[PDB]
């Protein structure tokens, strides 16, 4: 017995506790390689705004300031970059400026099968959100009128919105070719009108398989007009307007 | 009518160092803490019989002049650490000091017993 | 086991 | 001079190894075995309790030659590891 | 131990020196400082920090020796190092890589353990001191210093119920406590958490 | 470097010949106490 | 301070060439004595931005196979040729003049997408800028496809016409000297990464113990071409593979450094770690960077590999503890452009320098001691040779150092180990027989 | 511009919690011919965590010939830490609108930043129960190895 | 997070951020084979063994087990 230990303990020690976690087994380098993309070529007073689980990381490899970490002193600073992911892109922008945000950080696992993706944690940031904020990150609207998690086409509207998804999910039908591309975490099909445009964010990385995405808050319009007009401008196709109708915009000051 | 006016000056209220006791009070209580050393001291001299027969004689009191200075020592150490040197100043001062004062005062002990 | 989400 | 400094530097024999790297290994592994062995000797000669100057006699020579034939063996090992000393 | 670092939790700041336990750091930075300037060899201060769990790991597998061999014999001890050195359960937190506060603090553990075995057997003021000094080491090391704290005073409190009260268990405890207590109220994180 | 299957024996090997050696101990200490 | 000995130029022929990352000029000029006085030196004029990146400058003579004594001299700067005989009062020389400097054309439109090719703009002077009166005279610009001018001037003589691949300027008969008015603007095609490398930092660690000598360089890289246009875009990036498009592009995507042969114990690392794309063939390290370099996109690497020591040090003939070494200054990337070069050579701590010697200018030389890891006595001896402006395959010197490192001084490694293990075992003897039992 | 109300800057000592700072800035007009110095009196200040912490008026103090500079006077720094920006914003109608940023780190009071034993009365009361203590034990050890039983 | 390791069900019915982190979990049976095996049989007979023979070290093992 005792020399069934020895072999006993060395394999379980090769088999499960001697694995890195910067690099999956396949090798797989996508976390450094955004890291380093994020060191070398951001500037050095730049803010990365990501979940409490890559804090730590990104401080040790990325070398940049972050909002949160993997120790959480402050709960109600979790729950506001929860509220910041899982809200409509212009709440999402307001509040990340509101806090000199520059950069924005998701992992995907949707073409690898990593499932520690941030979609597999999404559910986990609403109910802290809505901890906080009771009437406005309600988690009985990211299931389907029928109680299901689905990310198909047959989500609800309010997950679509959400700057999680929209951000993750983003030129992901164009890659897998005729028009439609499958998940392999959830095992969903995603088609091209599955996921809105983005009007606020930039994406300025995305790593070799598609498992870090890196946005960048898009400086607000000189014109001082909402992004989305803008957005819907640079994308309605060119048609005569359809009259002229005297604006109802109310009192100037 | 928002952000075009001047507006409001806003100055931030601080806290309230805490109250410290007038000297006279503290005065009063250093005196009988002193009193109540002096009285101790007093108490082992008189009352008690701190005979002080048995004071050590030949070689031995070399040793124990050693391990006195060892016993004073390490005190004056730690009194010049409670005065601002620093901790490996602190921590140096003490190996130094340590290293024949652990020769000297076991060499005490074994003699006298 | 690591300080991580689930 | 560069010509001068040039010219005697081609028309010159290259260097030669002491003992060759390759071969360093072994010496490793021979060199900590006589440590091994006068060390643990001077390590069993605190206890003899024969006298303290024989004691401090034998103690000296044998860690003489012990400290020598262990540095040797570090240079060695060093070499042999891949850390070039 | 007066940093505050201004690149986390960006508009409020993290005061580290309240924040942190202090040992594991200070252990590293003792070990590079003396590899680098006694013994002569500069290794990097990313190998100590990797290679810092298996180092004492062997430290672990001798405090365990000499805790076993407080209970039963010295065989006994033998084979508790030797099951403590391979076994998985302990391999898990302290693999070369891992840099938790674990790593140094399961060592601590059984170090602490055995002086107070050491003294509480005995009845000694020198190992009571000495239990004491390791325990504030773990009090600076990691934060489960808690268990200790709650499982050297439920042993003494057994050994009242039982009837076995004796005087070498006074001096233990009393010195273990004073001692104790008065240096982990020292780490400015624990701060006056044992009185209150 | 040493390869992985090299990594694999040599713990395998030194933990055998700790247990053989630690077996051995018991055995003279409780034959001759 | 125009240069009073004066000379003239019967016919100034200027060749620029622009197919690499930096300028390359080859100036072939046929000079008379003017002066009675017999004259043996000539000025050549340089502006100053010019001036201040000239990497190589190198004159020899047409006929003859011999480089002419060629310096810099430090407001149209200048630099100093010397003839090797005096030339007589009336007399005709040929001279080929090659110059490479560190500069290369910003692009035109300075954001292009990743499939694009790109397109650059240097300004340079037109007319030959000469201290010596110029009659006749020629600009030739080879090395790119395509050649235009940007903001062409209105008259027909300051224009160019195309042969083959060239942007020829045509023969001028009469230029005064000192005469720079005028300002040519050209746009050329390029499809190539422009390399720059702001900082390198090599190390070369001789040891005599173990006849190996280790280099480590350290990389500061930066590709200098077009920016990207709407951002990186993995899926672009991507299809552009996965079609085949083997093309050229402005990204760094693979880097092949050309290495000394015979090297062993390659690796390549950044400061995250050890990346693991890099092939290893004969005499060439592959290396790719963990995310394609695109234009105006840092990246900074460590590479490193170890050589035998019976390549590079020889001994001398008449002492046996003397010797002489002889080390490569540059093992990059086939073209690139260096901005500072400090390059560190390591000698054991018993060798004494005793002569050094550099076959390009350096900027500084520095001599200090360095520990290392059984370096228990000073240190090793870091020798530093700091330089500027260096051209990939231009540079191809190698520094040479003369030592002394006696017999004596080799075998005091072992000793000085032992020592340490020795005072070690003295005190477990003092700690062992010293009783404190009270 | 922002210092310590001494001259001291902020890279020679990093700004603690209740220090004395001054701010410092001067605006200038283009009339269309030269540079002139602007006259404004609606200018403020604000020190922001994300939200104004001190909003003040600054007032004309010191004209350069093309320039004139404006202050805030000594004000103390909050005694809650963290990053706060320095942010002087100009947003007049009519007018050019200048924004000018600084985002600075405010440390909290270090271990030997706090008042000494010797100068708090009540610890002065305590230090002198430590001394007594001390004392007595120093007497204590030579008298139990002097006398004998 | 002591009181939780009392109330189990506590820690989802406050604190939300406590109960995401997959460490303060509870533990099947096969972990603690996977972990300490032909140990894990061996150890509730060392503690009845020791119990047996009550020493004042003995009490201590007891107690931490
Ligand atoms: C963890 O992270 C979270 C989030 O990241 C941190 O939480 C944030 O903490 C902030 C400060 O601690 C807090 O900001 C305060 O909120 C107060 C309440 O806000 C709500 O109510 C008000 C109406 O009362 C609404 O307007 C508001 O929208 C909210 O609904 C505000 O009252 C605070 O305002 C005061 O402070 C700010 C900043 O100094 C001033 O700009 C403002 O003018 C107010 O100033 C008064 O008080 C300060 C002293 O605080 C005085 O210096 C000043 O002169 C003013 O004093 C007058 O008024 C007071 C009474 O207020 C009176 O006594 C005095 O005599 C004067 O008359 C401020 O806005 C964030 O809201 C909060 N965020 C969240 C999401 O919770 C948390 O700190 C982190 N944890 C840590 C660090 O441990
Ligand atoms: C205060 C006294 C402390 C007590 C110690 C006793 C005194 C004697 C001193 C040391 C003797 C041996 C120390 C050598 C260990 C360094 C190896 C290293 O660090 O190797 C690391 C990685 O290892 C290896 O490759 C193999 C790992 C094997 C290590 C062996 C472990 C035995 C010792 C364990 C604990 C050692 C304690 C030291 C650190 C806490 C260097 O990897 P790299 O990426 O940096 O370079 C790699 C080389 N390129 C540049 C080409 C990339
Ligand atoms: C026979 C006689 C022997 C005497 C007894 C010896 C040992 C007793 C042990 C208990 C010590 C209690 C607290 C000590 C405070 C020391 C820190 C310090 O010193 O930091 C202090 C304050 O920071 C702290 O609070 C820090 C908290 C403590 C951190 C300790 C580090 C943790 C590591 C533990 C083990 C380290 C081992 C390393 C390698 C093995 C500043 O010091 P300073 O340089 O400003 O000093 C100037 C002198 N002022 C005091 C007048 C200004
Ligand atoms: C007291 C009893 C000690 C017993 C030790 C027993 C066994 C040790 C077994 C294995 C440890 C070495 C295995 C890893 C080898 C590669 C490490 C590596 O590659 O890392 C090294 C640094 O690491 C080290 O210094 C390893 C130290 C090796 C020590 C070898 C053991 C013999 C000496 C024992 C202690 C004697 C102390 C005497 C003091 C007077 C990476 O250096 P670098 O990145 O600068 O690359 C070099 C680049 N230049 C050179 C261009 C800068
Ligand atoms: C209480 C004491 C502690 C007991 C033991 C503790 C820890 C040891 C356990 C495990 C260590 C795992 C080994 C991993 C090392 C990876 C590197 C490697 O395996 O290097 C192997 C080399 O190996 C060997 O030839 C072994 C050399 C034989 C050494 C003789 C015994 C060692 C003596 C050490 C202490 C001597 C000091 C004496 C006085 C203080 C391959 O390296 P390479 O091909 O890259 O060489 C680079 C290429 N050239 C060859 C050109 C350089
Ligand atoms: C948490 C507790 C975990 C520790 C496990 C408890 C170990 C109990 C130790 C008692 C051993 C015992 O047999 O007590 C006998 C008598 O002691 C006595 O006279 C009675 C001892 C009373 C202690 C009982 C333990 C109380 C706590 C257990 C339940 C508490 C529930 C709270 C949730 C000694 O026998 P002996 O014969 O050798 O002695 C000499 C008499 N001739
Ligand atoms: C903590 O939550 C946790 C620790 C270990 C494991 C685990 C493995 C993780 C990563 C692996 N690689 C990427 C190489 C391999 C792992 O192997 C395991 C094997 C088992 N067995 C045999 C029951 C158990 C756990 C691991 C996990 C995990 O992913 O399950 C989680
Ligand atoms: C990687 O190398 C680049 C190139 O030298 C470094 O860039 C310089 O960084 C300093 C400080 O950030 C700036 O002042 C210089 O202007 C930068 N130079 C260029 C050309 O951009 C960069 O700092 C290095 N990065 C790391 C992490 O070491
Ligand atoms: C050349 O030599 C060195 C190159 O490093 C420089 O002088 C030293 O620079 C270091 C850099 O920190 C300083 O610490 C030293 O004080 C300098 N002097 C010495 C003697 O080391 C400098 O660039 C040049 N020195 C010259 C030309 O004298
Ligand atoms: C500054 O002083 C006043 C304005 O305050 C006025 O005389 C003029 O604008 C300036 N004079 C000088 C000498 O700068
Ligand atoms: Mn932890």
């Amino acid at each position: 017995y005792l020399y069934l230990f020895v072999f006993h303990s060395t394999w379980v020690t090769r088999t499960a506790y001697s694995s890195p976690s910067v690099v999956l087994p396949s090798l797989i380098d996508d976390f450094r390689e955004a890291y380093y993309w994020l060191r070398m070529n951001s500037d050095e007073d730049s803010k990365v705004a990501a979940w409490w689980d890559y804090g730590y990381q990104i401080g040790g490899m990325a070398d940049r300031t972050t909002l949160v970490d993997n120790n959480t002193w402050n709960n109600t600073h979790i729950a506001i970059v929860g509220k910041a992911m899982a809200s409509p892109e212009e709440k999402s922008y307001e509040i990340l400026k509101e806090h000199d945000v520059d950069y924005v950080l998701v992992i995907f696992g949707g073409l690898i099968g990593f499932g520690g993706d941030d979609i597999n944690k999404f559910l986990w940031m609403i109910r802290i959100s809505e901890g906080i904020w009771p009437e406005e990150i309600k988690e009985r609207d990211f299931y389907t009128a029928e109680g299901e998690y689905r990310v198909d086409a047959r989500a609800s509207e309010t997950m679509r919105n959400s700057l999680l998804y929209k951000m993750s999910y983003k030129d992901f039908p164009q890659l897998f070719n005729g028009g439609q591309a499958t998940d392999r975490v959830r095992q969903q099909m995603i088609t091209p009108l599955d996921v809105p445009p983005l009007d606020y964010f930039d994406e300025v990385f995305t790593s070799e398989n598609w498992m870090v995405r890196i946005y960048q808050l898009k400086k607000d319009d000189a014109q001082g007009r909402t992004l989305r007009d803008v957005g819907e401008l640079t994308r309605s196709s060119t048609k005569t307007r359809r009259s002229i109708k005297r604006p109802e915009l109310g009192l100037r000051v | 009518v928002d952000k075009f006016g001047i507006k409001p000056e806003i100055h931030h209220i601080f806290h309230a160092e805490p109250k410290r006791v007038a000297k006279p009070i503290a005065v009063i209580f250093v005196l009988i803490i002193f009193i109540t050393i002096l009285s101790l001291i007093v108490t082992w001299l008189n009352s008690c019989a701190a005979a002080f027969n048995n004071i050590p004689t030949g070689v031995t009191a070399v040793y124990f002049l050693g391990f006195i200075a060892t016993i004073v020592g390490f005190e004056v150490i730690f009194a010049r650490y409670y005065l601002g040197t620093s901790i490996f100043e602190t921590l140096f001062s003490s190996l130094y000091l340590g290293a024949p004062g652990l020769l000297t005062s076991t060499k005490f002990l074994r003699s006298f017993g | 086991y690591a300080a991580a989400t689930s | 001079t560069y010509e001068q400094l040039y010219k005697e530097f081609h028309s010159s024999k290259s260097f030669q190894p002491f003992i060759h790297l390759d071969t360093q290994p072994k010496f490793a592994i021979c060199g900590l075995i006589v440590t091994l062995a006068v060390l643990s000797s001077a390590l069993f000669a605190v206890g003899s309790k024969s006298s303290y100057i024989k004691k401090l006699f034998f103690y000296t020579i044998l860690s003489v030659i012990g400290s020598l034939f262990a540095g040797l063996t570090t240079v060695f090992a060093s070499n042999s590891f891949g850390v070039y000393v | 131990l007066n940093w505050f670092d201004d690149r986390t939790w960006y508009p409020l700041g993290r005061v580290t020196g309240g924040t942190l336990y202090p040992g594991l750091m200070t252990t590293s930075a003792f070990i590079w400082h003396a590899l680098r300037n006694w013994l002569g060899l500069p290794i990097d201060i990313r190998n100590v920090c990797v290679l810092f769990a298996p180092l004492f790991s062997g430290v672990t597998a001798w405090a365990t020796y000499e805790f076993t061999k407080e209970i039963k014999d010295a065989s006994a001890g033998l084979l508790a190092a030797g099951f403590i050195a391979i076994v998985p359960g302990y391999i898990s937190r302290s693999v070369a890589g891992s840099y938790d506060n674990e790593a140094i603090a399961i060592t601590l553990l059984m170090v602490t353990f055995m002086f107070w075995i050491k003294a509480q057997k005995t009845g000694s003021i020198m190992h009571a001191t000495c239990a004491a000094l390791f325990y504030f080491y773990m009090v600076s090391a990691w934060g489960g210093y808690v268990f200790i704290t709650n499982l050297i005073p439920l042993h003494v409190f057994l050994l009242i119920l039982m009837g076995r009260y004796s005087s070498k268990l006074y001096s233990a405890y009393t010195t273990w406590y004073a001692i104790g207590t008065v240096a982990s109220m020292q780490i400015p994180f624990v701060g006056f958490l044992p009185i209150r | 470097m040493i390869s992985d299957e090299q990594l694999n024996s040599l713990a395998i090997t030194f933990g055998i010949v700790m247990m053989t050696l630690i077996v051995i101990y018991h055995a003279v200490d409780s034959t001759m106490s | 301070y125009e240069p009073p000995a004066t000379w003239e130029n019967v016919d100034y022929k200027r060749t620029i060439d622009v197919s690499n990352a930096y300028i390359s000029e080859t100036i072939e000029i046929t000079i008379k004595n003017i002066a009675s006085e017999p004259a043996t030196e000539y000025f050549t004029a340089f502006e100053s931005g010019i001036f201040s990146k000239v990497s190589f400058f190198s004159a020899y003579f047409t006929n003859e196979a011999t480089f002419l004594n060629s310096q810099l001299l430090a407001e149209i700067r200048y630099g100093i040729i010397q003839f090797p005989n005096a030339i007589s009062p009336q007399e005709e020389v040929s001279l080929v003049i090659k110059s490479f400097y560190n500069t290369v054309g910003i692009p035109y439109p300075e954001h292009v997408g990743m499939s694009e090719e790109q397109h650059l703009l240097w300004e340079t002077n037109r007319l030959p800028l000469s201290a010596y009166d110029t009659k006749k005279a020629s600009f030739t610009l080879i090395g790119s496809s395509s050649f235009e001018e940007y903001h062409p001037p209105n008259d027909e003589s300051l224009l160019g016409k195309a042969n083959g691949n060239s942007f020829e300027f045509g023969p001028w008969e009469d230029i005064p000297r000192f005469s720079s008015n005028e300002t040519l603007a050209i746009v050329y095609s390029h499809n190539a990464p422009l390399n720059q490398v702001v900082n390198l930092r090599r190390d070369i660690w001789l040891s005599h113990w173990a006849s190996t000598i280790q280099f480590e360089e350290y990389y500061e890289l930066t590709n200098k071409a077009a920016k990207l246009s709407k951002g990186f875009s993995r899926l672009e990036l991507m299809k552009q593979i996965q079609t085949q498009n083997m093309r050229q592009t402005h990204f760094v995507t693979v880097l092949d450094m050309l290495l000394p042969e015979g090297a062993t114990d390659h690796y390549f690392t950044d400061l995250v770690g050890l990346v693991s794309t890099s092939h290893a063939e004969r005499d060439h390290f592959f290396i790719r960077p963990r995310f394609p370099i695109f234009g105006g996109w840092n990246y900074n690497f460590t590479v490193g590999w170890t050589n035998k020591l019976s390549d590079f040090l020889h001994v001398s003939s008449g002492s046996d503890e003397k010797f002489v070494a002889s080390i490569p200054i540059l093992n990059g990337p086939p073209d690139t452009v260096y901005d500072n070069v400090e390059l560190s050579v390591f000698l054991p701590e018993g060798a004494e320098i005793f002569d050094i010697d550099s076959p390009v200018p350096f900027t500084n030389v520095s001599i200090e001691t360095q520990k290392s890891y059984f370096d228990l006595n000073k240190g090793h001896v870091k020798l530093t040779f700091s330089y500027r402006n260096l051209i990939s395959q231009v540079a191809n010197g190698q520094v040479l150092i003369k030592y002394d490192y006696p017999k004596s001084s080799f075998f005091k490694k072992p000793l000085s180990i032992a020592c340490y293990i020795f005072t070690a075992l003295m005190g477990v003897f003092v700690l062992k027989t010293l009783n404190m039992n009270v | 511009v922002h210092s310590h109300a001494d001259g001291t800057s902020y890279d020679e000592e990093p700004y603690k919690i209740k220090d004395k700072v001054i701010y410092s800035v001067g605006f200038s007009e283009w009339n269309g011919e030269e540079w002139l110095p602007h006259i404004a009196d609606d200018i403020q200040f604000e020190l922001r965590q994300v939200d104004p912490y001190y909003r003040l008026t600054l007032s004309p103090s010191g004209n350069d010939s093309e320039t004139q500079y404006y202050t805030t006077g000594e004000f103390i720094l909050p005694d809650r830490h963290g990053v706060f920006t320095f942010l002087t914003d100009y947003r007049k109608i009519g007018l050019s609108f200048t924004t000018d940023k600084d985002v600075k780190a405010i440390r909290h009071l270090a271990n030997d930043e706090y008042p000494r034993s010797w100068e708090i009365s009540n610890s002065w009361v305590y230090i002198s129960a430590i001394c007594g203590v001390i004392v007595a034990w120093i007497f204590f050890v030579v008298s139990f190895v002097t006398t004998s039983s | 997070r002591f009181y939780s390791l009392w109330d189990t069900n506590y820690a989802k019915i406050h604190i939300p951020i406590i109960a995401s982190v997959s460490e303060h979990q509870p533990v099947s049976w096969p972990a603690f084979f996977f972990d300490t095996h032909f140990l894990i049989w061996l150890f509730p007979a060392g503690v009845f063994l020791l119990f047996l023979d009550l020493k004042d070290e003995h009490v201590f093992v007891i107690a931490y087990s």
